[PDB]
């Protein structure tokens, strides 16, 4: 039961700014990671796996990158569409844990 | 010639466990399968289980799926069972069945098979 | 999951005449995946009836398969004094493998 | 391309068992694999098992063995997830999701819609 | 330069049935890379010596790449036979080129066991050489016609490599890469620096 | 006094080819027919002279050199050649005379595990001058940055190994080589055929 | 002229590991290989293993993968046998050879004293 | 695997007389092969190594031939620091297994 922590749970940016996001583990998971964003309401959708590889019909702005233990994901440029929860995920081990997931907001 | 020669009777005790295999020769392996059954002395035959001999692929009774493994060498061409959670009510004879084959077309059904061991379980 | 009534479970007939075994299965049994077994006291089955009409090799012309669409039966066309022993059928379908309760004949 | 739909609204006693029917449509059934993943209405996502119904390897969560069974029919082309004794806590919404053997067999690539199972009495 | 990146650096390679293939031509292409892949690896070269291939000229390179078993890669060989060489991939006799192996432990390997990796187990013949076989229709390994169930005498083709980092060197995931040279009336464009 | 062929040509353990073997021969008649009883299967092409009529000749000086290679590089063995074994382990002279012997020895250099005792020189910053040896072991620094005797990042090993099985393919398995070098001197003849 | 001293005699209870060392002086280390022999207390010897510095190859017995590694250093020229979680059995007297490169370097050609190894409480 | 059996399992002997050791493996194992010789309680010593090459430092009396799964070795002149176990070995194939070993002793 590798734990996975994501920090910050509190996260609000501009329009048109960039975005990183943390994601670390507690064992070595090798390279093995994905990424949903689940609008409220609605169904999440993968957007990466393997921590590197961008999943198909997602946009090209969203990029990760990552080697072990911890992990990031950047948005360049942000979009209506980018306002959801993200949440981590690994597949080495068995009991494929989940993350507390990040809120983002427009900046009031 | 095709044959099952399968090893030797055991006596053991109950919460122990038991072992037993059956060696095959003379007919193509590489595509066979092989079933077990167990029969207590002038009892109805019951099965117990089926495993593939090249995929691995298994198969338990609704009953001792929690107390039968099936394992297999493709190096010593043999096929392992192993019963755990021994019972006095367990003293039946083992028998291994397999098809027949000619490496092209295998012979439909179970046809071949050994002599059988008789296992006791006391204290 | 599957169920095959066997009945009578004992048989009086003497050799030089013609016997009867059934084993009723209680659901739809494709005819591809049944066998019949016959052991000696003491012995190991061997396969009899498989396909549920065709015999296999070695197998004495005297018996010959039914083979019904969910009853099967196996008509004994001719006896010798080694077909006096226990028999038992089994089916080889998709559900757990089971085996009826054994015929005897005297 | 590939659209999924689940049941509807699902309420029962706490002393029984659920069972819910997911079914695919669109592509090849021989390459898939299923998961069915938990999200209750106060926490995150939460896992509990992978089943490969062509090759026959199905696992589950440790908290939840001997209480969750996962089939599916190959000709159905649906999945099923049953879940037993139920409890006060296990009121949330399922999610089916499913896997792709040119992608991964343990990702989630496409999701249900979900169903509201909530226990009550 | 050439493509070589897309090829040697791919983050997942195709399994071992369904093997790719990338053609390759009009690229000035460096071997003496490919030296640098592991510090130990296997480079056997057939019909041209590995010292000479960065001068040499060809109208057409062939990369095809794919993961087999760490103890079985002997297969992949000209007039070799086995259980990838005679049903899932098969070098003809008259080869030239070289084959590329190299561990994969790292890159290739989960605690809980990857099942993406798969190779075909069942066929009725076996392979030409250079030939492709994607079908997952249900084996028949008897006579009576099972019409796709899977009893006995009748089971799914298609096997897994279930990798895992606690097996021995034997059982270790393994990338391979085999160039398939050759030469034709057209003029060859494929040469080194 | 027959000229010692049988213990060139019966022997043991061949050398490898880049530690090759050198072997003098003198004060004696040579018969060559006595190596016509080898392997139905050996190549004897021979270059300056027809292979039929060497006995009855007077040649001054002869050496022999014998060593193992795979079954496609016998072709490398000849002069003007080119390739890893031509430059790196056995260089002819362009004018060579003599003749070449090769046959197929699976049954005695090839094991099912692996016979690693048969190397080759892989790497080297020149070509070899004709008829030179070359045992050397030191790293090879294929880059800039200085190996200091460490086999890392652009400095490998120059030497392979040729792990015979009897399993490999045609082209794969041994083939042993035995290289003859007459010549003509201004000292009169010391080994003359019948 | 090529001599081998191993390690001092070993004690070990039956769920533990043990390493034992054998240092070669003379020669050249390059055309160098390490192979292991085990003699039983009181029966024949038993082949384990074989190691290749120069071409970092390793093949071990059938029933030792998992259990036993070998392994050697340049810079100190010696060798190392590590076997992790003996049994009761496996107690012995364990050897250490030398494979020359112009002889053959499966084929022993230089013994180690020896070490003897005891798994008891 | 290959199983190799040695005979005589005990032999008897006295100084000056011509001995043979009987060496058979199950299979055929070309012509690799080695001898060696163990002194009790002392570590073992090799002596002949392909079947027919000596090792350099053993002494002329000793003599190997074979070619496929019929091996033999033979001692011209016995002496008195001959008397010791004698082991088979082959190198063809992995797991090189050993002889059961023959003893040689002395006849009283």
């Amino acid at each position: 039961d590798i734990q996975m922590t994501q920090s910050p749970s509190t996260l609000s940016a501009s329009v048109g700014d960039r975005v990183t996001i943390t994601c670390r583990a507690s064992q070595s998971i090798s390279s093995w990671l994905a990424w949903y964003q689940q609008k409220p309401g609605k169904a999440p959708k993968l957007l990466i796996y393997k921590a590197s590889s961008l999943e198909s019909g997602v946009p090209s702005r969203f990029s990760g990158s990552g080697s072990g233990t911890e992990f990031t994901l950047t948005i360049s440029s942000l979009q209506p569409d980018d306002f959801a929860t993200y949440y981590c995920q690994q597949y080495n081990s068995y009991s494929h844990t989940f993350g507390q997931g990040t809120k983002l907001e427009i900046k009031r | 010639q095709m044959q099952l020669v399968q090893s030797g009777p055991e006596v053991k005790k109950p919460g122990t466990s038991v072992k037993v295999s059956c060696k095959a020769s003379g007919f193509t392996f590489s595509s066979s399968a092989v079933q077990w059954v167990r029969q207590a002395r002038g009892q109805h035959l019951e099965w117990i289980g089926w495993i593939v001999v090249g995929s691995g692929n298994t198969n338990y009774a609704q009953k001792f799926q929690e107390r039968v493994t099936l394992t297999r060498d493709m190096s010593t061409r043999t096929a392992y069972m192993e019963l755990s959670s021994l019972r006095s009510e367990d003293t039946a004879v083992y028998y291994c069945a397999a098809p027949n084959c000619n490496s092209t077309t295998c012979h439909d059904g179970f046809d071949i098979w050994g002599q059988g061991t008789v296992v006791t379980v006391s204290s | 999951e599957i169920v095959l009534t066997q009945s009578p479970g004992t048989l009086s007939l003497s050799p030089g005449e013609r016997a009867t075994l059934s084993c009723r299965a209680s659901q739809s049994v494709r005819s591809s995946y049944l066998g019949w077994y016959q052991q000696k006291p003491g012995q190991a089955p061997r396969l009899l009836i498989y396909g549920a009409s065709s015999r296999a090799t070695g197998i004495p012309d005297r018996f010959s398969g039914s083979g019904s669409g969910t009853d099967f039966t196996l008509t004994i066309s001719r006896l010798e004094s080694e077909d006096f022993a226990v028999y038992y059928c089994q089916q080889y379908d998709n559900s757990p493998w089971t085996f009826g309760q054994g015929t005897k004949v005297e | 391309q590939v659209q999924l739909v689940q049941s509807g609204a699902e309420v029962k006693k706490p002393g029984s068992s659920v069972k819910v029917s997911c079914k695919a449509s669109g592509g090849t059934f021989s390459s898939y694999s299923f998961i069915w993943v938990r999200q209750a209405p106060g926490q995150g996502l939460e896992w509990m098992g992978r089943i490969i119904p062509i090759l026959g390897i199905a696992n589950y969560a440790q908290k939840f063995q001997g209480r969750v069974t996962i089939t599916a029919d190959k000709s159905t082309t649906t999945a099923y997830m049953e879940l037993s004794s139920l409890r006060s806590e296990d009121t949330a919404v399922y999610y089916c999701a499913r896997g792709t053997e040119y992608g991964d067999y343990d990702v989630s690539h496409d999701w249900g819609q979900g169903t509201l199972v909530t226990v009550s009495s | 330069l050439c493509p070589f990146d897309e090829v040697f650096n791919a983050t997942r390679f195709a399994s071992v049935y369904a093997w790719n293939r990338k053609r390759i031509s009009n690229c000035v292409a460096d071997y003496s890379v490919l030296y640098n892949l592991a510090p130990f690896f296997t480079f056997k070269c057939y019909g041209v010596s590995p010292t000479k291939l960065n001068d040499l000229c060809f109208t057409n390179v062939y990369a095809d790449s794919f993961v087999i078993r760490g103890d079985e890669v002997r297969q992949i060989a000209p007039g070799q036979t086995g259980n990838i060489a005679d049903y899932n991939y098969k070098l003809p006799d008259d080869f030239t080129g070289c084959v590329i192996a190299w561990n994969s432990n790292k890159l290739d390997s989960k605690v809980s066991g990857n099942y993406n990796y798969l190779y075909r187990l069942f066929r009725k013949s076996n392979l030409k050489p250079f030939e492709r076989d994607i079908s997952t229709e249900i084996y028949q390994a008897g006579n009576k016609p099972c019409n796709g169930v899977a009893g006995f005498n009748c089971y799914f083709p298609l096997r897994s490599y279930s990798f895992r980092p606690t097996y021995g060197v034997g059982h270790q995931p393994y990338r391979v890469v085999v160039l398939s040279f050759e030469l034709l009336h057209a003029p060859a464009t494929v040469c080194g620096p």
